């Protein structure tokens, strides 16, 4: 009691089993008189260094010192810090040259939107262009299309600028996108191409000594199966946005893993507010 | 991680940079000097040549402090933990059950101290081409401790300043590339010590003991002040005579009760280490008995046989000094008892009264017990002296 | 003499009498196998005491038993005597070829592949080397360039997730250029009667290992150098249910070397241990 | 930050590179009064600390109004254009080529060191081509309040798309007929990336590897942006801000008419 | 049993008169172990690794070096040596009906391994021949390399179609060209064959405990050594070949200490 | 005597100025009841670390603790360990296309040979093609035409296999070797082509003494000026083989050089045997 | 008998009044050591390396610095400085049948080095002038570099055909073109002159293990400070040229304590 720590995250077991609160960068036993004061009441796990899969620890989160871009909703150690980026396209254009092969080139105008809490830092969304069953092509964005420091709730070219142009099927920007001949006679009559995303990558920031943050080497590519495997997803619509969160859940099958359990009626509240 | 290695090695000033460079050339002497520093006069401390280097290395270490308990691994001679014999030579392969039993027995419940510089690795000890002694140790480090990695020629071994007290918990017998080895798993027990900083010593002493003077009665205050000014010279002598049994007297008895009441009311608030300069009288010696000399090896080894480990018992009160610096009045005594004190022992601060009664001194109840840990020798001028790290058992 | 804990002839952090008679993990420490420990719902493990990772896989006995390697690795891998092994394959569909108007480089090809995985553990890249056979002849081998590598593939899933169009494999070079060319006899050969087949040969990959500062890192670790030693000290088992498959390995004893002090299992127990 | 809490919460001033309490006999002397946040190192977001920005031992190219630990250092660069020049040749794909004459300009406080602006070229409301800045067209050492081709030199030329200089900017057929008769091309920036300089204890800055790109989210999520026009040159700065919904962040409070003098002066 | 002059964690007397590993520690050799079935080893006591393979004596005796390596390589004498070869079939050519470069080629190769150790990234350099007249030498590029090629296993497992080799450049482009006289030649009289020249790979080595690294090691600098101080032995079963390399003693010098072997024993030790 | 060593090859002065043998990795003074056991007697220089020049010290080269392919003739400290490699040519086949510029393409069949003691580990020669007192092109072998582990006395394609082709001049193997039309008009008459070799570069394998010999980074290309600026050469022919050696020698002018002198009749026997 | 200010482990009295190395340490300078066959040196006692070349005074005085550097670089007042140049021959041109890019060029170059130290890599930048108009500048690609280029000798050792320089691009391609008016101008009466402009190559030196690394060092940044405070002396006996770069004292300043010489003394100090 207040003297042992089997997980090594700077929060003793009793606090991690009864509730606590950070007061000037030190854990404090949760009292009932802080609720009016404006504080909160977190609980978490006492056998892991970080009980939500996400790359920030229980103490680093609860204290609120991981970063100054992540929403406040992502501090309660039972809520993952996870971004969700998608790609919406339009204004697809063609260009002919007037050859039964490579008879036309394509071009698309894309824009990335993001929902969630934490921001990505160098995004490269792999997307495929599909036509009426036949996958026309796949493409991973090169250096002309990487979008650095995308935020939560916004789009890559901010509201006020033009969409982005994707035309190139090569690791260096060259060799414009080709197309068959029949597929040109198939999109002149009635049909039109579609664009769908399949995966996205991109680093994630992390603090250092004097702030001195670094974002080179860390990667969201390996904390995604771990989070998608244990958490549970929740979505909300507002006719103006698309809120989306993850919340961890206790697996009752094994009699060993120890982690609190919630109610959907409380999961929703703890997720959005 | 040579990245952080080099990235940390430019936030320094020229002095620190050249000193960390020179550390790769004068390691062992720097270490051994940093071991026994504060046990001199105030004279040579601010006067010795290798002071700039100790100072700059300390201010280099103290900069970078970690934020979570972190594990370290290093090989350790079995001598430091009270084992003055062999477990196996460097050409055998395995250790015997008898020696293992002996070791497991002789370190049952102790608390050892470490106060020098140190190099340290972090990964497991694989083919590092360095594993001298058969006692690996697997240690833990608490929050907010110093750590500074130098980017050596090919290896990157970090450098710490062990200034704390450890205790051994768990020992096992493992094998590595054919040979046998013992592995111990130790932690760090917190201690508060002022090696030299006596201004902070006085600050702590006052801030903790000033408000205590009003937990007594004016006759008790007057009497204890009497006993603290001059009476000791005679009073405690009565205690040596085994008064209350052989020759009774109630006057000095009531005086004793005054002191004991005055001491019991307020304990020490935190683990505190005290330094009392003792002499030959207290240890079955004089300035005449041949054993008192500590230049020759046979005397030292006979002493380390007799007293090391055995218990010590005191009939009178203990007036200890906090500042570990050698003062003038003890230029003849050659033993520096170094006691540790837990949160919960009686006593008070005699230098809490405005008025000459003692320069940073603390009281410890009479008729007490000490369990001794380890005896070491340190050189000064022509003569060596015996540092005796001994624990106060409650 | 030689009490329980006083012997541990490797660095698995599990004493010998336990690792030989039956133990269980509790509060991140090992304990004797009682029998009243059955009701709560623990499991009784036995292992080898001369080896550091008694199955072959890249996690030790302690990490697999305790449960401190990852969280997407199925709970059939916690047992020390079952390797943590993925098995990834490729399925083709919707072949599409296009001419150009020659007798060499007279038509370009394009296939639609979709990966899938069966087994226990995940892979954090996929670059399957696939070859395109055409009636007793390999028309071309090809390894996935940058556009077709998938990342964070799960166990029991597909790379283009269920409900998305397949992946398109058409380019032959390293920097994606030089569309796959075909002959002229084979054009007339596959236009009239026959069709092309695709089959995989090998897959690279990775596996995420916890660092010395919490953040797991998975660049520099490969699955291509533990396969040679899992396929040779195990026995394979393949289950089918006409809606999805299953694949597992189980470690068997070598009854020839008396130094091989591995515990032994019978089929009627290995089948139950590798699934449940 | 090695400055105590009393100073950091009531008032302090740097003198002989050491902190000191704030008397009221220095305004006639020419000092200032600073305030900060007593829990964190850098209370504004920018990559310098409270003690660094307070002293003035960070650099010499940063405006004197960036010492107050509540006004961040934040370079803001943009791209201006002139003299588009197209070129025909003689097909329907790749029927002409394009060349633009760009010129950068920096408004803000801090400098930028390797500016590589990503620009996209729109026409009649249809994005034609997006393009980074390759080796040739990336000026360095852009001071605060200047241009890359400084005043008195010919503007810069951007005419190539590939990551190596090859495959000059193509253009379709219909778009040629459009931009020849009626309309014209217009480009715009979308982001810029470049480094910042850090000193050491012996006067040697080193700026190979830092990045202004991973701090901008946090500087722009916790601050209020204040702009100003003069028909001579625009000005724009940031000033920190608190949210009274959290009893944790003890950053002092400002007003509008006080921020306008704490930021521009 | 007193001293150790070679730094391999085994004392001289054992290393010279016969020892055996037991509970990962060496022990003298009795005559009451062949009933249970321990082996009997001898080695050289002025060298760490007595054979030449990158492992030492103790690492090879204990069996803590790998798992897929044949048991027959546990002994300190019988070295570890992966002999890999290349076979070719179904050469198809293709014309474009120029005077030179009038056709391209395509071969279907398949790798195979005999010997003990495993190779972890094979890259065999193959050169084409035509009536005693080479045409092109090519070192397999990032498509045709194979990895984790276990011993006893053709590279594509038994049951899959062979490996198609048709490109030349470092990055696949500029397919294999052929002249005109050679074209007109190879339909009338003769045909092409293939024969390897060299093979470069890697080998898995352990670390502290558990994890192995095969990126940086290479069998390319352990072949001259291994092959200059040994003697080869081949055996044909007419269903699967076998090949090993046994160590032997250069008796000229009197300093070199290595136990000799009568061939009647080298055989019964190499294979089994 | 036996007091000290002014160098640091840990063999003392007298042992190094009068004779010494190596028994069980320890030096020993030289008797005369030893030449019957089967030993030898060396003598070296007590100021340099490595006395002949080659990249192995006196002690390693002396006690035979450096490799296992290097000939027994190189164990003596005065005979430098050094490979001398050459290239032989045959069967130049040309192919004519169908222009006064670049009217044909050439292809040669070469094979490597190595003489001397040491082996090389990445042979990459630099050969040029001379025709009738004129040079056509100089090319340095690329990834296809590099070798591996030339042991002393062998060939890169081992004896039994076909020779190795050489056709392409670029760094990435494309841009086939051109030939001007006039050279073809001259060659077709009955002239010929001569292929000369100018230099070779390739690593040398050194034991790391912690196991796992290393051979990446080291190079012979910087020990050749040194080895060949102080020593003197020896050749030998047999009409069936060839042999080459390099032996050090003294600078009779300088009193700073202390390296014993020899005689031709002794150096021949010490080198070859 | 005093302390070393410059800290080159040679005391000030010796470095100021003549000294001599013997058995790897310095000794005072007697007046009869010249009978043995020794030498006498002087050196600045404030700077470590008095000459400016990348070696120190103890090195250049003891000879431990290398084994392929001419003797006359031992006298510390003589910099070690290689001067390498390029000579041309057999200019050939090749037509192809455009009013631009109408022919290709090909030259036969040969390097040569004079002076003291060798250079372990050579990459000479050459520009082809044509009647007072530079035609194409070129830096030696990977096919035309050399190494271990001894002092005095040439790159292709005597008795071999010269080196062929024809290709422009970094990676070998894009042969050097030429216009159509320059062609009609040179084949009629004129020819092409060539002139190098600079060469840069590393220099070998000892390491922390007992090897000699030759990478990561460059003569390209020790040519400014050597050719700033030093004077050139050139001889030529028509069998071989000779180039040396001696130092001297800047008399103007009062701080420079570097000994001064007379030309008749410096000549003998250099060439001997
Ligand atoms: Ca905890
Ligand atoms: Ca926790
Ligand atoms: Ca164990
Ligand atoms: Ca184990
Ligand atoms: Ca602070
Ligand atoms: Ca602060
Ligand atoms: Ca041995
Ligand atoms: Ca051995
Ligand atoms: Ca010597
Ligand atoms: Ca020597
Ligand atoms: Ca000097
Ligand atoms: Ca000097």
């Amino acid at each position: 009691d207040e003297d042992l720590d089997t997980d090594n995250d700077n929060i003793p077991d009793s606090y991690e089993r009864n509730g606590y609160t950070i007061k000037d960068l030190i854990a404090v036993k949760w009292e009932d008189s802080f609720a009016e004061q404006g504080y909160k009441k977190y609980v978490s796990n006492y056998l892991e260094s970080n009980t939500a899969g996400d790359p920030y620890t229980d103490y680093e989160k609860a204290s609120g010192s991981f970063d100054k871009a992540i929403k406040t909703e992502a501090r309660d150690p039972l809520v993952a810090a996870y971004p969700i980026v998608g790609v919406g396209m339009e204004k697809l254009i063609i260009s002919t040259n007037e050859n039964k092969g490579e008879s036309a080139y394509i071009n698309a105008n894309v824009r990335y939107y993001n929902t969630g809490t934490a921001p990505m830092y160098k995004v490269t969304p792999t997307t495929n262009l599909v036509l009426d069953g036949d996958t026309l092509s796949t493409i991973k964005a090169q250096e002309n299309q990487i979008g650095n420091n995308l935020s939560p709730g916004d789009t890559y070219p901010k509201k006020g600028l033009s969409p982005l142009a994707l035309n190139t099927m090569d690791q260096f920007s060259s060799r414009l996108i080709p197309i068959n001949y029949d597929q040109l006679k198939k999109l002149d009559a009635g049909k039109q191409i579609k664009l769908e995303t399949t995966q996205v990558s991109g680093n994630f920031g992390t603090k250092n000594s004097s702030g001195q943050i670094v974002t080179e080497g860390n990667s969201w590519s390996d904390y995604i199966s771990q989070i998608d495997s244990i958490s549970a997803s929740i979505i909300l619509d507002t006719e103006n946005e698309s809120y989306e969160r993850r919340v961890t859940a206790k697996n009752l099958q094994d009699p060993e893993d120890k982690t609190p359990e919630l109610t959907i009626g409380e999961a929703i509240e703890k997720a959005f507010g | 991680e040579r990245k952080e290695a080099e990235r940390i090695e430019q936030k320094l000033e020229r002095s620190e940079k050249e000193a960390l460079e020179s550390y790769k050339k004068d390691s062992v002497e720097i270490s051994k000097y940093s071991q026994t520093r504060n046990y001199f006069y105030d004279y040579q401390i601010e006067a010795n040549s290798r002071e700039k280097e100790y100072k700059e290395l300390r201010n280099a270490i103290s900069k970078n402090k970690i934020d979570k308990p972190m594990y370290v691994y290093y090989f350790e001679s079995p001598e430091k933990f009270a084992f003055n014999k062999v477990i196996r030579t460097e050409n055998q392969n395995e250790i015997s059950l008898e020696k293992f039993n002996e070791f497991k027995e002789t370190i049952q419940n102790k608390l050892f101290k470490q106060d020098g510089f140190k190099d340290i690795s972090l990964y497991e000890p694989g083919k590092g081409d360095e594993k001298p002694t058969p006692l690996l140790m697997h240690l833990k480090l608490p929050r907010n401790t110093g750590m500074l990695p130098y980017t050596n020629t090919n290896n990157v071994s970090t450098l710490i300043e062990q200034g704390y007290s450890i205790k051994i918990d768990k020992i096992v017998r493992i094998v590595i590339d054919g040979k046998h080895y013992i592995k111990a798993e130790a932690s760090v027990v917190s201690s508060l010590d002022f090696k030299d900083d006596v201004s902070k010593g006085d600050s702590w002493g006052k801030a903790n003991y000033n408000d205590w003077s009003n937990k007594l009665t004016p006759n008790e205050l007057a009497d204890v002040n009497d006993y603290m000014r001059g009476g000791y010279t005679a009073i405690n002598n009565y205690l040596i005579s085994n008064g209350p049994v052989n020759n009774p007297n109630p006057e000095l008895d009531s005086k004793i009760t005054n002191i004991e009441n005055a001491l019991k009311r307020e304990p020490i608030p935190t683990n505190l280490t005290v330094y009392r300069r003792s002499g030959p009288q207290e240890f079955g010696l004089t300035l005449t008995s041949p054993e008192y000399d500590f230049n020759k090896l046979e005397n030292i080894d006979a002493f380390k046989s007799k007293w090391e480990g055995q218990a010590l018992s005191y009939p009178n009160f203990i007036s200890t000094s906090i500042g570990s610096v050698n003062m003038s009045a003890f230029a003849k005594r050659k033993i520096v008892l170094r006691i540790t004190i837990p949160k919960g022992s009686p006593g008070a601060y005699l230098s809490a009264i405005p008025g000459y009664a003692g320069e940073y001194e603390v009281l410890l109840n009479h008729g007490s017990k000490f369990k001794i840990n380890k005896i070491d020798s340190y050189k000064d001028g022509t003569i060596t002296k015996l540092i005796v790290d001994a624990t106060l058992i409650p």
